[PDB]
């Protein structure tokens, strides 16, 4: 049954391996005759299911790793707490946070860089951040520096735990394989440990140390006369004077009569007047919900007893009426190859990122974040970018499993045979969806372009002259508008602000939110959207699906999952690997992703954010001219690219220079790329060797001989270069003009 | 020990210890000389 | 005189597709 | 060795695909592989997905020669079976093409003819300026 | 606030 | 479970028509003989392609030429003033 | 058969599917060619008219009307102009026909006089004069 | 078609043999090296010009060389 | 497009399409005469340099010209 199943020793601690490099395959092992031996240490140093083929090896492998990633973890976090904690504005910030900006950099003296100590405020001189640390740090509590000191120092010895736990696992005492295939104790410790004892305990600490801080911080006393939050725990008069409910102590929640914690426990939903952010009590009974529905369900999977449920029995048993028999051999599937898990791991992360960022756009969770607007930007870009890198990295370990890890003989499914005997339909379909929404979804655009060119305003698809409307948004926001009076008792105001009607909400003369108007350009932009999100799909899935064997080449199998080409043969047969296709699709998510960023950016500086007058009129950044200027190219180029870049370029003399140097930086790695991107190895070969013969007339040829990259190599190159030029550009953009404006 | 300097002769750890020693005193020179668009020595 | 209202469309529309339909017979033809 | 024939052999347990014979099967021609199989077994299609063989004498249509022998390459080295296709046109002419000897090309056997042999060095073929002006081409000298 | 700042001109 | 024969390769490659159907006409006599009737000129190829494409260019350059300046922005001419260029040019 | 490049599905293969498929005029086969071109010559002529007389650059005016159907008709011509020229390269003179001679039954049939000159000739014609004929009938319809 | 020549510095290894996915090349006996047996190839006209022959071919320059020529529906490797 | 991707994956697509138009209804009554495939290594480079000295020379003389003559000095 469910036992603890270790082996002592299994790796002696010892100096001798470092010596000698590439000890993990024989032929990394064996010497290094040319270059590519270098390239190679490197290309699979990860690649632990290549150096052997026991599972048991691998999975403590994987363990140990794991480990040491969160030790790294865990020091970047207390690095930040001890900048935030030492060379930083944060006690400035406390009293007035509105017009302080914060900062957590200081620069040295040395050259002429000190131009860069702008003057945020406060009687302080650093880098601004833009990381949205002071809020969170507000929102925990935390009111001084010695607490941030001790919060690093724990930090600190966390990692070093971690560090060691890590060695000890791999070369000590390394769990077997039975323990790993232990799937439903796994899921019932990360269902009702991870997840609803922590969550349960951060409740606690809200309800205890976060509410009476932040209601004391809210009530307008100094940060250095709040009692400290220990006092709160030992003195009952206190939480009595701020909370009633406290005088009965846990009576009422053994009692049944939980109405009494009403006082601290609310369902008001919506956003706070003074901070522009969610009720802290709300987000307190959200966490204690949250943490008993999280227990409950953690206990479902039979463990060692009795009660519960078996994974197996439930996916055996499960007939229905599309499916049938349908899942019977997926559970061997999924416990013996890492890279189906790893996938679906990738892939769900990746989707949650990108909700997290909606959903943190859509309402502020932290007091005075929502004023802060290049917080806002980045947080969203940055959680976007990282969604999509993780979404795209999924297919690629989905090939790699389809390609290396799938036999029909010892274990076979039904569902992945039907899908793969039909795979033409799937690819045609998805082909001609893809074709039929971009040629819809731009022409739309052209045909706009053109009719303005020649002087024909009448007969564009514009608010105007021919209406496109959302219909159904429009219907969806109407409804979510007048739910909170019906739909939803409890609730005495709306879930957000986003959805139409209501009142403007702002703090300290900015405004923080009000309803966002649909209109002909949001259906055009939602079709693009559609459109390049369908075509990114299409590459990644016909590369998944023609990994094995295709029609030109019926024993790709053999070839594996990276491998240039088959030879120019059959009229040529580059590009034909799994590898290529998730290189192809890099760039197709790259575009998908810059244009919903440039979007969010441009209808949040139009229709949103702006300054309040002692009057009442909102005047916006922008003046909101994106509902009239966002249905042709020219607009966007004109009015966007050019008109926003003017803070960018202009900034040279100024504390933001450094962000016109990368700007420039990333232009010149983007055009870098292209020089992998577009040629080919053997006239780089052929060159080298004349470089040599010129090497050899002097007596210093080396004994390494050198050898131009590999074709792999130098598409992996280039698609590299390019992403990080384009990113880097993107984020010098939109970090100038959002803190020189906002 | 053997291995452990064997290790450290490397050529990426040998190369970060040069470089670094490199940049300290080319950082260490340019504070001791402000700035400098000539030779003035002679 | 209304010279172009006449030639414009014959050079534009009428014989681009003269040329494609004989091109295409050609290049098709045995 | 004399050619042998395919007249009445039954065919795998399938249950369809769309990488099945196309217009140029019923056009210009298609192939057939023929084996014999000691037992019952599954075995993993050239067109996409698994199919189970049959005991005795085994029969498939395929689309063109590269198919026929990656499936009969994997026979021989993971079941340890011997394989034999030939072409069929829709005239209804049926052509032997796998080993014409009786062996398998990997081993010599006296018999066979020499083509395409040149008696020189890589090196030596004259330069393109020496054949100009005339059909033939320097690698085929 | 300010001996954050001149913790970095020290010398 | 034979798939192969030498005998007819009609069902041997698939050469079926899914969708042919061999029922008698169901128009009315009468409608097709009419039909007929006055169907016959274009039965020719080269001579429909010859009138399609003479036809079709005489009709195209009769109709843009007789065409007023209602219908045409472009056969309307201006109508505003002329203006001067950037440096006093006409 | 199930090594043919295809699959029976339902869609593919259902009573009510094939009998709606299989009464169009494309697919009749002992049918002369030049009433089914002159039917399908009429629904796509009297399919066109619309979205001329609807969304061209004359549809605000009191000339939308002649606009788009005069448009349907040089639709309709173009489509002749290619049909022709298609049926020119594609088919001989002499050659007997290249349709399916058997059924999914295996039982005999007459081939399709529809793929050969003559046939492709009259389809070609019928297909023009019901595609004039739709037009003119939309636009006496729709404006009067 | 492309054009296959073998040339005399091949020593018999049965390498290029094994490795074509087509059928194309056999070994014939021979009395010019050691091995006692040479490459030809006789079924040109399959041929798919994928160069797999060339590649595994141990020699200072290889002693099988593929010429590509024109095409055709079977060196084009269409299913269709 | 032509400078980046290459052959093989354009003629896997090539092959699914012939397939989706082989296999519908009211569409195969047209066949074509040339087998389609997608374009050689040489005649891609081709394309893909000749479309990128288009657009660089008509985006320049476009800038030239429009911002030459908007001042007329
Ligand atoms: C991509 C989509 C797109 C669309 C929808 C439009 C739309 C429009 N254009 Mg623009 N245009 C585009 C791209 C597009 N354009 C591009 C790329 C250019 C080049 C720069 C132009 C340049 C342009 C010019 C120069 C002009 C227009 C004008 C117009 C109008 C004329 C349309 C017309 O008469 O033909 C419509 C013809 C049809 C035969 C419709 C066919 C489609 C049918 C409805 C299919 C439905 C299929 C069916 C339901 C499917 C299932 C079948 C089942 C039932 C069995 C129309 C509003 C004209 C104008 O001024 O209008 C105001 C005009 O002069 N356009
Ligand atoms: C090279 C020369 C050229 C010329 C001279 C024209 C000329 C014209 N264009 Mg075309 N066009 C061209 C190239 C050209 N085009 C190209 C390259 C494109 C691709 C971008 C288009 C795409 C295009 C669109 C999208 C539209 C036009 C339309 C028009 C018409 C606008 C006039 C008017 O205001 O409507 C007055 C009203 C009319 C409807 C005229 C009706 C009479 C027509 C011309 C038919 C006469 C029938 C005749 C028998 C045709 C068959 C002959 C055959 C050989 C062509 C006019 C006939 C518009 C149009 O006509 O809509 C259908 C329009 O919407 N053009
Ligand atoms: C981000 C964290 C990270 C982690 C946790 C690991 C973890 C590991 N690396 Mg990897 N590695 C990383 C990033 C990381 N690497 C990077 C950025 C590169 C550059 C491409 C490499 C390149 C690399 C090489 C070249 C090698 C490893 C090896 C190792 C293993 C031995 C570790 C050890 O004994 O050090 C001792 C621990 C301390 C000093 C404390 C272990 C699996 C070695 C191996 O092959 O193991 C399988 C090895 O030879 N790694
Ligand atoms: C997680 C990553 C991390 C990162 C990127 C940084 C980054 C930085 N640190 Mg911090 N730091 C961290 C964690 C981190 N720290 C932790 C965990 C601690 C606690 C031990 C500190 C304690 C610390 C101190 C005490 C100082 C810095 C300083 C600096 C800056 C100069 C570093 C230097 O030039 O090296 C010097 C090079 C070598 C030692 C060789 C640089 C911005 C310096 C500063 O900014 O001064 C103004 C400085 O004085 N850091
Ligand atoms: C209720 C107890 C429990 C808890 C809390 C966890 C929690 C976790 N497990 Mg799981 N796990 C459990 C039971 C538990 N497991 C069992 C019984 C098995 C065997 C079936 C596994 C199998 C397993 C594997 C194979 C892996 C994990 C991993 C992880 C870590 C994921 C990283 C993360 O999400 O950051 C959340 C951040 C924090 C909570 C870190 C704080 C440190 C925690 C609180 C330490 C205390 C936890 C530990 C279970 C108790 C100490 C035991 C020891 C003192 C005797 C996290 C520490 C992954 C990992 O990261 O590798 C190390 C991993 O690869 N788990
Ligand atoms: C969740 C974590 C995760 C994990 C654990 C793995 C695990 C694995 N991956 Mg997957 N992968 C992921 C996410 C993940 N992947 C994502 C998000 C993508 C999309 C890009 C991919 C795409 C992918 C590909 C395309 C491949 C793998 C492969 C591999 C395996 C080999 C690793 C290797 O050799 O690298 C060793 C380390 C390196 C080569 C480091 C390269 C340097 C990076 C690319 C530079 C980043 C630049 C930096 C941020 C910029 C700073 C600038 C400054 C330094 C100047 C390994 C088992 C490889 C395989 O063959 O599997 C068997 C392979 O071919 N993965
Ligand atoms: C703007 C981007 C770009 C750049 C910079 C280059 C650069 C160069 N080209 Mg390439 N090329 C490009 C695009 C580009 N190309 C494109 C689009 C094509 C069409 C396919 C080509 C095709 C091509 C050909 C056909 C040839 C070259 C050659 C060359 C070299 C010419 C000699 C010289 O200029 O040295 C000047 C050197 C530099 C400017 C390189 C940058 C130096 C870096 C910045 C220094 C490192 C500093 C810093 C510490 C970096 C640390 C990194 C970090 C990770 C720590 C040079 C490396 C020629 C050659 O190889 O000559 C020998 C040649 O044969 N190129
Ligand atoms: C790599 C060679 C190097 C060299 C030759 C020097 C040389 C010098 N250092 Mg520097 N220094 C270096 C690296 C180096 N430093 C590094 C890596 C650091 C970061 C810890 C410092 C930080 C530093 C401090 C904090 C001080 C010096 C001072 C001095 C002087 C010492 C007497 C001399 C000019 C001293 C001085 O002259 O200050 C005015 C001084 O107090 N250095
Ligand atoms: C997303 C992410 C992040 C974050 C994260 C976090 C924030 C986490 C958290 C986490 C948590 C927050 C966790 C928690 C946990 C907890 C636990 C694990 C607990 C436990 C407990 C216990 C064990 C107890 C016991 C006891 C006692 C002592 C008394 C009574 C009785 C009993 C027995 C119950 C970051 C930024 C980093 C980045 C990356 C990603
Ligand atoms: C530029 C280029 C090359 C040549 C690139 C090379 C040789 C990489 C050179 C990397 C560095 C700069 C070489 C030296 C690295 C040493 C570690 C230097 C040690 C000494 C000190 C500087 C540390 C290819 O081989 C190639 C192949 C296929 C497609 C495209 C290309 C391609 O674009
Ligand atoms: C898109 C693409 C294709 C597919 C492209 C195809 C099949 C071409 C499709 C062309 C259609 C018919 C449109 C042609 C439009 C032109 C206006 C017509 C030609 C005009 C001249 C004759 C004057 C490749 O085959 C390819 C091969 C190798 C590297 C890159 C690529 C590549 O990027
Ligand atoms: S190129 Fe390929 S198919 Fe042709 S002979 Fe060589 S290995 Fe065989």
């Amino acid at each position: 049954e469910v036992k603890i199943l270790v082996d002592r020793d299994p790796i002696k601690t010892s100096f001798e391996e470092w010596a000698k490099p590439g000890h993990f395959s024989r032929t990394i092992a064996k010497g290094p005759d040319t270059t590519t031996w270098i390239w190679n240490l490197h290309a699979d140093a990860h690649d632990f299911d290549s150096h052997t083929s026991d599972l048991e090896e691998i999975s403590r492998k994987v363990f140990s790793a794991h480990f040491g990633q969160l030790s790294i973890i865990f020091l970047w976090l207390s690095g930040m707490y001890f900048h935030g904690a030492r060379f930083s504005n944060y006690e400035a910030w406390l009293s007035d946070p509105t017009h302080i900006g914060p900062s957590a950099q200081v620069v040295w003296s040395i050259v002429g860089q000190e131009i860069l100590n702008g003057d945020v405020g406060g009687g302080f001189r650093g880098i601004q951040i833009t990381s949205g640390f002071f809020q969170i740090w507000r929102a925990s509590g935390i009111t001084s520096e010695l607490q941030l000191y001790c919060t690093a120092i724990g930090g600190l010895v966390f990692a070093a735990l971690m560090l060691f736990a890590g060695w000890f696992h791999y070369h000590k005492a390394a769990p077997k394989l039975a323990w790993f295939q232990d799937v439903e104790s796994m899921l019932n410790h990360h269902l009702a440990g991870l997840l609803g004892l922590g969550s349960l305990s951060w409740a606690g600490h809200q309800v205890h140390v976060s509410l009476p801080i932040n209601q004391f911080l809210n009530a307008g006393v100094d940060p250095k006369e709040i009692p400290l939050p220990h006092e709160f725990i030992l003195n009952r008069d206190l939480l009595a004077q701020l909370y009633p409910s406290f005088a009965e102590g846990a009576t009422p929640f053994f009692t049944l009569n939980w109405s009494k914690y009403a006082e601290f426990l609310t369902f008001r939903g919506g956003l706070d007047p003074v901070t522009g952010g969610l009720w802290l009590t709300d987000i307190a009974h959200h966490h204690l919900a949250i943490a008993i529905l999280f227990l409950i369900a953690g206990h479902m999977y039979r463990t060692n007893w009795g009660i519960g449920h078996g994974i197996k029995d439930i996916l055996e048993a499960h007939k229905g009426p599309f499916t049938g028999q349908g899942h019977k051999g997926l559970y061997e599937i999924l416990t013996t190859s890492w890279h189906a898990q790893l996938s679906i791991n990738l892939a769900m992360l990746g989707s949650l990122t990108i909700v997290v960022a909606h959903h943190m756009y859509s309402m502020p969770p932290y007091p005075y974040l929502a004023t802060d607007y290049g917080t806002q930007l980045s947080l969203f870009t940055h959680h976007m970018w990282i969604g999509g890198f993780l979404i795209v990295g999924a297919a690629a370990h989905a090939a790699i499993f389809m390609v290396r890890d799938y036999d029909p003989t010892t274990r076979y499914n039904d569902l992945l045979d039907r899908v793969l005997r039909h795979r033409d339909a799937i690819i045609s379909h998805l082909n001609w969806v893809c074709i039929f929404l971009g040629f819809h979804s731009f022409g739309l655009y052209i045909h706009n372009d053109t009719m303005s060119a020649l002087g024909r305003p009448q007969d564009m698809f514009s608010d105007t002259a021919i209406q496109l409307q959302p219909v159904f948004a429009q219907w969806i926001q109407n409804t979510h508008a007048l739910a909170p009076g019906t739909t939803a008792p409890g609730a005495t105001t709306s879930t957000s602000l986003t959805w139409g009607g209501g009142d403007l909400v702002a703090v300290g003369g900015k405004v923080a939110l009000l309803p966002i108007p649909l209109g002909t350009a949001d259906f055009l932009v939602h079709h693009i959207h559609a459109f390049t999100i369908h075509v990114t799909v299409l590459i990644l899935l016909k590369g998944v699906l023609f990994a094995r064997s295709s029609r030109l080449i019926p024993d790709k199998a053999n070839l594996g999952f990276r491998f240039p080409c088959d030879g120019p043969g059959r009229g040529g047969t580059c590009q034909v690997s799994a590898w290529d296709h998730v290189f192809l699709g890099l760039f197709w998510m790259y575009n998908a992703i810059s244009v919903v960023i440039f979007h969010f950016s441009w209808k949040m500086q139009s229709d949103v954010w702006g300054s309040i007058s002692d009057q009442g009129v909102v005047t916006h950044i922008t003046g909101g001219n994106f509902a009239q200027s966002s249905i042709t190219i020219n607009g966007w180029l004109r009015d966007f690219l050019w008109a926003q870049a003017s803070q960018v370029i202009q900034s040279y003399g100024s504390s933001l220079s450094a962000y016109g140097l990368f700007f420039l930086g990333a232009h010149f790695v983007w055009a870098f790329s292209l020089m992998f991107l577009f040629s080919g190895r053997g006239y780089w070969q052929e060159l080298i060797e004349s470089i040599v013969w010129a090497h050899n007339k002097l007596k210093v040829a080396p004994a390494t001989q050198p050898r131009a990259l590999s074709i792999v190599q130098g598409r992996a190159v280039g698609v590299t270069h390019y992403l990080l030029g384009g990113i880097a550009t993107t984020w010098a953009f939109f970090l100038a003009r959002i803190i020189a404006v906002g | 020990m053997r291995d452990l300097k064997t290790y450290l002769s490397v050529a990426p750890v040998i190369s970060t210890l040069w470089f670094a020693a490199l940049a300290g005193l080319l950082i260490e020179i340019n504070r001791l000389f402000p700035d400098a668009l000539i030779f003035p020595f002679f | 005189n209304n010279l172009p209202s006449i030639f414009v469309p014959l050079v534009g529309l009428v014989f681009p597709a003269i040329a494609m339909a004989s091109l295409f017979l050609h290049i098709q033809k045995n | 060795t004399p050619p042998q024939l395919d007249p009445n052999t039954p065919s795998p347990i399938f249950a369809g695909s769309t990488g099945g014979l196309l217009r140029k099967a019923q056009v210009e021609e298609f192939y057939v592989i023929t084996w014999n199989s000691p037992k019952e077994q599954i075995f993993e299609m050239p067109t996409g997905g698994a199919a189970i063989m049959r005991e005795g004498p085994n029969l498939l249509k395929l689309a063109r020669k590269e198919q026929c022998l990656a499936l009969g390459t994997r026979l021989r080295s993971k079941y340890k079976i011997t394989y034999q296709f030939y072409r069929v046109f829709p005239n209804g002419e049926v052509q032997y093409l796998h080993p014409k000897d009786g062996v398998y090309p990997e081993k010599a056997n006296p018999g066979r003819e020499g083509v395409g042999l040149n008696m020189r060095s890589i090196g030596k073929n004259v330069s393109p300026i020496e054949v100009k002006f005339t059909g033939k081409q320097s690698y085929d000298l | 606030s300010g001996a954050n700042f001149a913790r970095a001109f020290t010398v | 479970s034979v798939y192969f024969d030498l005998e007819d390769l009609g069902n041997t490659t698939g050469q079926w028509d899914v969708y042919g159907s061999d029922a008698p006409s169901p128009y009315n006599p009468l409608q097709s003989k009419f039909f007929e009737t006055f169907a016959a000129p274009f039965t020719k190829r080269g001579l429909l392609l010859k009138f399609l494409i003479l036809g079709g260019g005489s009709l195209l350059t009769y109709v843009s030429a007789t065409s007023t300046g209602e219908v045409l922005p472009i056969k309307r001419g201006p109508q505003e003033p002329p203006k001067l260029g950037p440096r006093g040019k006409l | 058969d199930p090594f043919i490049g295809s699959l029976e599905t339902p869609v593919t293969s259902s009573p009510l599917i094939a009998w709606y498929l299989s009464n169009l005029p494309g697919y009749r086969t002992a049918v002369n060619p030049l009433l089914r071109g002159v039917e399908v010559g009429l629904a796509h002529g009297f399919f066109l008219v619309g979205p001329f007389v609807k969304a061209g650059p004359l549809r605000n005016t009191a000339y939308a009307g002649s606009a788009g159907s005069l448009a349907a008709a040089g639709l309709v011509v173009i489509l002749s102009m290619c049909l022709t020229i298609y049926g020119i390269s594609s088919f001989k003179e002499g050659e007997p026909s290249i349709a399916p001679s058997l059924t999914l039954t295996g039982r005999k049939k007459q081939p399709d006089q529809l793929q050969t000159a003559d046939g492709w000739a009259k389809f070609t014609g019928g297909f023009f004069f019901g595609g004039i004929s739709g037009v003119t009938w939309a636009y006496f319809l729709l404006y009067v | 078609s492309h054009s296959v020549k073998i040339y005399d510095t091949c020593i018999g290894c049965t390498q290029c043999v094994r490795a074509c996915p087509t059928d194309v090349l056999e070994m014939i006996p021979w009395d010019g090296c050691k091995a006692k047996q040479i490459a030809s190839a006789p079924r040109t006209e399959d041929c798919v010009g994928c160069k797999r022959c060339e590649s595994a071919c141990p020699t200072d320059f290889l002693s099988v060389r593929v010429y590509l020529w024109h095409e055709t529906t079977r060196s084009m490797g269409l299913a269709y | 497009m032509f400078l980046i991707s290459w052959r093989g994956y354009w003629q896997e697509l090539i092959e699914t399409l012939a397939w989706a138009h082989e296999r519908t209804p009211l569409a195969n009554l047209i066949r074509w005469r040339d087998k389609p495939v997608a374009l050689s290594i040489v005649q891609a480079r081709l394309v893909g340099l000749a479309h990128f000295s288009v657009g660089y020379i008509f985006t320049y003389a476009a800038f030239l010209i429009a911002s030459t003559s908007g001042k007329f000095g």
